[PDB]
Order: C-alpha cells, then structure tokens, then sequence
C-alpha cells in the first residue's frame, strides 16, 4: 500500500456490521426519529411509551 | 295533549314489548339466528357455546 | 385446478342426494360447519358454487375460516362465517 | 424472524458425494415440514425432499429416491442432507424450504457436478 | 353533619359511576384487558371470544 498506488489498488476500507438471527436481546440499533408538535389544537401524541 | 299522563304509560308499555320481541332477530355473537344452522353441520361439543 | 386459478363450479336447478356422497367411504374428511349432514337431505337451498382444486397433505388444516398460510391469506380465502361443506380424498394414484 | 441458511455446496465430479447444509433460525424444527428444493439452469424449480414434523417419514422425487439421504438436526436447528452417487444431472442451486407461517426461501447454494 | 341527606346522594352518583369506570379495567377471564392486545398478538376469528 504505497501513495502513489491506484484507487483499486489503495485499501478500500471495509467494515461489516454482522447480523444473524439467534435467541439474544436487542441491543444495538439506529435512531429514532421526531416530528415536530403544534399546540392548541386536537392531535394524536405518541411520547417515549 | 290533554291526556297525556295516561298515554305515556300505555305507549312505554307497548314500546317495551316492541323492544322485548324485536330481540328475536340477533345473532348473539353465534354464525346465525336460527338454531338448526348454528347448531348442526358443527360439532355437537362445539357449538354449544 | 391449481389454487391460483381454483375452479368454481356453481350447480343449479336439480335434485342432488347428499346421502349417497355421505356415505361413500373413498372420501378422508367429513368437515362441516352449517346444519347437519344426516338433514342434508332435508332442507332446501337456492344456490351451490361448488369448488376443484388439488392441494398438498398438509393444507388439510386450511380449510377453515381465519387460517394460516399463503394459500388462506394470500390465494384461496374461506369467509369467517364460511357455511358449507368440504369433501376430501386423497389422489397421490392420480395426480 | 424466519430465515434459511443454505451452505455446504460445491463443485464435484461424476461419482462425487457432498453434504449441504440449511441453518434456520426462528422456529424448531419438531413442529413443522421441512423441504429441499432445487433449481437446475435452463431448468424450473424442483421438489427434491421432505421430512415430516413427526420426525419419521421422508419422500423424494422419482429421480432422487434411494440415492440421497436426507436428516435433521434438532439442537444445531440445522437441516442437512447427503449427496451420494452425483450424476451431472443434480447440477443446481438447492434451497431448503419450511412452512412456519408464512413459507419462505432462502438463498441457496451451488452444486455443480461435472 | 346536618347536610348529610343531600350528601350521601352526591356521593352515591360519584360512587356509582366511580364504579363503572372500574369495569373498564376488567379483564373478566379473557387473554387480555386491552383491545389492542387482543388485534395484536392472537388471530382474528378467536378474538371474537
């Protein structure tokens, strides 16, 4: 791996985030996101539970 | 209007019954309202309930 | 039929003895859901759909309302308040 | 919930002998029927085997009886099955095939004989 | 204590539908006190019961 290499021959770097199906809890997942809210007004509100 | 002290007792009475005899025409939560096809191309221990 | 294009056959205007395919013993399964086999025979109806198709062993189960499967949630659905009667026998001699 | 895992397919020659595998996750394998299918190129998706839930009876095609040996294996939940006697006829991708619920594919992997 | 006749019919309205408000929290030997459990996590023509 030497500077005056290629992009094909530069290391693309490569990470794999492993996903298999067995009996362990959740732990690792991505976010969640939140829209905005309004007030004064009849609406459906959906909190942390 | 003059009697109506006396017409409200005959004319609750007679929409009691029409409301006690129209209870005939439900399904009670069975497939029909008439007993044979609930009861007998089902099985015997299961249709009972 | 194959039960993507399940062949429904509606019969009319004739008499049919259902105590002649009662009591023939080349058929497995007698499942029935509206009012009884033995007064098929005794009443009266106005219209029939009869069904063909060929299914696998295990698909016996299906037939039966709200089950399980790609057959019943997806191909061939029976109503919840599904009234009638199936007749099955097995045809591995013949398909 | 339900996924099928097929492996230990390759690349033999006429006379060979091989033993894939089908890891599965999400259901035992005592309560349901387990099948292997296969897809030969240029060719349709054919029923190769089955095992019963009850653990006892298994079937094959008429080109695939007595010279395969299909088993379970009920604590690995792994479905395996034994390539013996590989014509170049069995040259296909082999998917395992389950009905829990919904019926669902895998996959596959590749045997080719030649 | 001398209003206790125009008390105890207040209290026993509130505690009439204080008690009906209770049965909304009765399971009454189902699987389950919320409707939403039962859609979710058993089959629907065995939900009917």
């Amino acid at each position: 791996f030497q500077p005056t290499n290629g992009v094909g021959y530069q290391p693309y770097r490569v990470v794999v985030l492993s996903f298999e199906l067995l009996h362990a809890p959740a732990t690792v997942c991505g976010p969640k996101k939140s829209t905005n809210l309004v007030k004064n007004k009849c609406v459906n509100f959906n909190f942390n539970g | 209007s003059a009697l109506g002290k006396l017409q409200d007792v005959v004319n609750q009475n007679a929409q009691a019954l029409n409301t006690l005899v129209k209870q005939l025409s439900s399904n009670f939560g069975a497939i029909s309202s008439v007993l044979n096809d609930i009861l007998s191309r089902l099985d015997p221990p299961e249709a009972e309930v | 039929a194959s039960v993507y294009a399940w062949n429904r056959k509606r019969i009319s205007n004739c008499v049919a003895d259902y105590s002649v395919l009662y009591n023939s013993a080349s058929f497995s399964t007698f499942k029935c859901y509206g009012v009884s086999p033995t007064k098929l025979n005794d009443l009266c109806f106005t219209n029939v759909y009869a069904d063909s198709f060929v299914i696998r062993g295990d698909e016996v189960r299906q037939i039966a309302p709200g089950q399980t499967g790609k057959i019943a949630d997806y191909n061939y659905k029976l109503p919840d308040d599904f009234t009638g009667c199936v007749i099955a026998w097995n045809s591995n001699n013949l398909d | 919930q339900v996924q099928l895992v097929e492996s230990g397919g390759g690349l033999v020659q006429a006379g060979g002998s091989l033993r894939l595998s089908c890891a599965a996750s999400g259901f035992p394998v005592k309560n349901f029927e387990m099948e292997w299918y296969r897809k030969a190129p240029g060719k349709e998706r054919e029923w190769v085997a089955a095992i019963q839930s009850g653990g006892v009876e298994t079937y094959y095609a008429d080109s695939v009886k007595g010279r395969f040996t299909i088993s379970r294996d009920n604590a690995k939940n792994t479905v395996y099955l034994q390539m013996n006697s590989l014509k170049p006829e069995d040259t296909a991708v082999y998917y395992c095939f389950v009905y829990v619920g919904r019926s669902y594919i895998g996959q596959g992997t590749q045997v080719t004989v030649s």
